[PDB]
């Protein structure tokens, strides 16, 4: 009749930890989602190059 | 101001005269109170 | 279809005219609903602080699961909804003090 | 025991809404602050008669 509160406070303790993991988890990814949007717009600002152009006079 | 040929003015409302939808909202429900743009209507 | 919608912040749906709630719906962010469905803490909403008194036999929630405040109340039962009844160590008579 | 710091966790969750509201919110103004920073109106010459 002492075995049946100490593995529960174990087993929900468990269950915090990991679910604390999961989130740090997936906002590392999430974040990373939003800022691969922000690599490619810039990759494509940089491999822009404007032709130069001549103006000839009268 | 307006073009200056009737025939090419003509021409350009058959290109550009707008639709309904434009002065309306985006479901179709009800109309800006602000309507400047000269529609078919 | 969040993020389909603010790439397209012009030409609506997110533009435009929109309808007052589709307004709301391009400026709310999406929750995480896995984060909110437990039970344990439903089950002390369910019961009364008070322990002398018969619980209550059943249990329902519901999820997704959300509060009063949150825009998403209305999904709340949208992927089903589970029950479960007490346990009837406390229903019967039986003594039971929270002071020791 | 920790059952009750659970609870005010997802309680403290629960009550955590008023940052996110105002944070789209202030996207919302910040983008279209963006843009009208992005902007550049390009000069114009009038040659007199």
């Amino acid at each position: 009749a002492a075995s049946s509160a100490e593995q529960l406070q174990a087993i929900l303790q468990k269950q915090n930890e990991q679910l604390a993991e999961q989130k740090y988890q997936q906002e590392i990814q999430q974040r990373t989602s939003d800022m691969l949007t922000a690599a490619t717009q810039l990759v494509q600002d940089w491999k822009q190059v404007e032709t130069q152009v001549y103006t000839e006079g009268t | 101001t307006y073009l200056n040929d009737p025939v090419s003015q003509a021409v350009f409302n058959i290109l550009g005269t707008p639709d309904y939808s434009f002065c309306m909202d985006n479901e179709q429900k009800n109309w800006l109170p602000n309507c400047n743009l000269m529609y078919q209507n | 279809q969040r993020d389909l919608y603010l790439s397209q912040s012009k030409s609506p749906p997110c533009g435009g005219n929109p309808t007052p709630e589709m307004n709301t719906f391009c400026r709310t962010a999406i929750p995480d609903f896995i984060s909110t469905v437990n039970f344990v803490k439903k089950q002390n909403d369910d019961t009364p602080k008070d322990l002398t008194a018969n619980q209550p036999a059943s249990f329902e929630l519901d999820m997704p699961n959300f509060d009063k405040s949150s825009p998403f109340y209305f999904l709340n039962g949208i992927c089903g909804t589970v029950k479960w009844n007490n346990i009837s160590a406390l229903n019967s008579t039986n003594q039971s003090d929270n002071k020791g």
